């Protein structure tokens, strides 16, 4: 249930899908990998 | 009819073709059979629809009135029938002898069953008087 196919919302028709495309064989006991890493730093000039 | 319900059936036959095609490249889990069967069963009340549906319509715009006048025509005299069956058996069994049975069993109970009812009433007031009597005592035993 959380193998469905997440993209942005562009166009209606997939003529190919991305499972279809990734070519992977996916059952009830394969762990989807996940990472998301978001870096933000306000740098400030140290010389006041 | 026939052209309007062959074109869509054409349309829904390419309808489910491009979903059974957007089902397959999809990974599932055992409902692809199940999505199969729900596709051939809605077809098959699809067919099953369109074949009602033109007889009713050839048939409600009063073009097959011979048919339906017959089958009226039929079922007036089968009522008929049952009607006249009904009236025979009502005049078999009649209703006048049963009201001088129940007059006779009226009169026999009037006569007899009251002395009955009035005798059932003494004993039972004697057998209520003497467990009165008895359990007065067995109080009275009790309190000494």
């Amino acid at each position: 249930l959380l193998d469905s196919p997440i993209k942005v919302p562009l166009l209606l028709s997939e003529p190919i899908n991305i499972i279809d495309a990734l070519e992977m064989r996916d059952a009830v006991e394969k762990p989807q990998e996940f990472t998301i890493v978001a870096f933000v730093k306000y740098d400030k000039n140290q010389d006041v | 009819l026939s052209q309007v319900y062959s074109k869509v059936h054409n349309g829904s036959e390419i309808l489910f073709s491009y979903f059974q095609d957007l089902v397959i490249t999809l990974p599932f889990e055992l409902r692809k059979h199940k999505l199969i069967d729900v596709i051939s069963m809605y077809r098959e009340l699809l067919k099953d629809l369109s074949k009602e549906a033109q007889e009713v319509f050839k048939a409600i715009q009063s073009l097959k009135t011979t048919e339906v006048l017959r089958n009226l025509q039929d079922l007036l005299q089968f009522i008929f029938q049952l009607i006249e069956d009904n009236i025979k058996q009502l005049k078999e069994m009649k209703f006048t002898y049963l009201i001088n049975y129940i007059q006779d069993e009226i009169n026999t109970i009037f006569s007899d069953y009251i002395p009955y009812v009035f005798k059932l009433l003494k004993e039972n007031l004697c057998l209520n008087l003497h467990k009165f009597n008895e359990f007065i005592q067995n109080e009275l035993q009790e309190a000494s």
